[PDB]
């Protein structure tokens, strides 16, 4: 029995333009087991109606999920992905950085 | 080349009901069907628009095979728990990957049938489709059982017949979209990191298929020993995203080139900041 | 086209 901590990427479907409707994605990969918690945050509060993909895994048997919600970015609104997993003692927050 | 894949996960949840069974099917990098045991009326459903014209016969046979496999996995998870002399209350996982690859001729290059238990290799069918690879001692018990029961011939008959025959049919259903490429739209960004060094990130956006090669070079020489690479990520529209980054001395930006390989690009790209 | 398992593990 293996346990793998996930990798976390938070990004937009298209290059973010203030006032242009876009999609916010949290892509989590390389984790085992499958049970995971993924929430998308706006100004620290969790975003409701976040969709996610059907559970799949790669060649090394580690799972990947895409969590996504449509959003319209602004200059000063802050967004993040918060993932909790068995490998993570405390919830992991990865902030959304539109250049990185 | 083209591929057909199914990714099947069965996770027992002792005390929370019957194990959770998911099988998700792909042609290349495009998901086309899914079955989830926890859905409404659990059944195989189209996950691509080119699948929605399939008749009730196709869906009922697919749904029936998923329900047969669901019972097979609950039995297999219980059998594996005895094999490993595991206690009764833990959650455990079986995973199964199967499908086929075809070439330019669209005939079978390789068929897959392999399992993982609890995230680790358990048993895999070899490329001959005649022999098994057991990962460990519990899987040698399994290998002895399937060799005596001629299980390999049973999967081989599917892989050489139905898997290729239906994968070619899927290429017809989605021909306008499955056979397309989207060449990456690539750019290099610049971010200062110290008073001494800078991060140069090579971007690739809006590309299908998922396969891509990004390399940084200095004076014609791979800088992959200094590269930070993320996994290729899905945009959510059927395309993918990736970047490669190098950290370089201030004032040295124009000595570095990023190279982009993709099935949409007859020649690889060369970009500079 | 999906295929179901035969012999149990």
């Amino acid at each position: 029995m293996i346990q793998r901590t996930p990798k976390i990427q938070v990004y937009s479907r298209h290059p973010a333009e203030n006032g242009k409707s876009n999609f916010l994605n949290c892509y989590v990969s390389g984790f085992h087991p499958s049970d995971i918690e993924v929430d998308l945050l706006k100004n620290g509060e969790r975003i409701e109606k976040v969709e996610h993909s059907d559970l799949s895994f790669s060649k090394d048997w580690s799972f990947y999920l895409l969590y996504y919600t449509e959003f319209t970015p602004t200059e000063k609104d802050e967004y993040a992905c918060r993932v909790n997993h068995v490998t993570l003692s405390q919830p992991k927050i990865v902030k959304w950085d539109r250049d990185m | 080349p083209h591929s057909l894949r199914y990714f099947v996960t069965a996770v027992s949840r002792p005390g929370l009901g019957e194990p959770r069974f998911i099988a998700v099917g792909y042609v290349d990098d495009t998901q086309f069907v899914r079955f989830d045991s926890d859905a409404d009326n659990p059944r195989f459903e189209p996950r691509a628009p080119w699948m929605e014209q399939e008749g009730p016969e196709y869906w009922e046979e697919q749904t029936q095979r998923a329900k047969s496999d669901e019972q097979w996995f609950r039995v297999s998870l219980r059998t594996a728990q005895r094999y490993y002399n595991q206690s009764k209350g833990g959650s455990h996982t079986f995973q199964r990957m199967f499908g086929c690859d075809v070439g330019s001729d669209w005939r079978l290059l390789r068929g897959y049938h392999q399992f993982a238990y609890d995230g680790r290799d358990y048993i895999a069918l070899n490329e001959d489709l005649k022999t098994w690879t057991a990962a460990d001692t519990a899987a040698l018990i399994t290998r002895r059982k399937w060799e005596q029961a001629g299980d390999a011939e049973y999967y081989r008959a599917y892989l050489e017949g139905e898997c290729v025959e239906w994968l070619r049919r899927y290429l017809e259903l989605g021909n306008e979209t499955l056979l397309r490429t989207d060449s990456p739209k690539a750019h290099v960004t610049y971010h200062p990191r110290s008073q001494v060094d800078v991060t140069l990130r090579c971007w690739a956006l809006g590309f299908y298929p998922a396969d891509i090669t990004l390399t940084w070079q200095l004076n014609g020489e791979d800088l992959t020993q200094d590269m930070e690479l993320v996994e290729t990520r899905p945009a959510g529209d059927g395309t993918f995203q990736k970047w490669a980054a190098v950290v370089v001395p201030l004032g040295k930006e124009q000595n570095y080139t990023c190279h982009v390989h993709h099935k949409g690009l007859p020649e690889p790209l060369t970009l500079r900041w | 086209y999906y295929q179901s398992g035969l012999s149990i593990v």
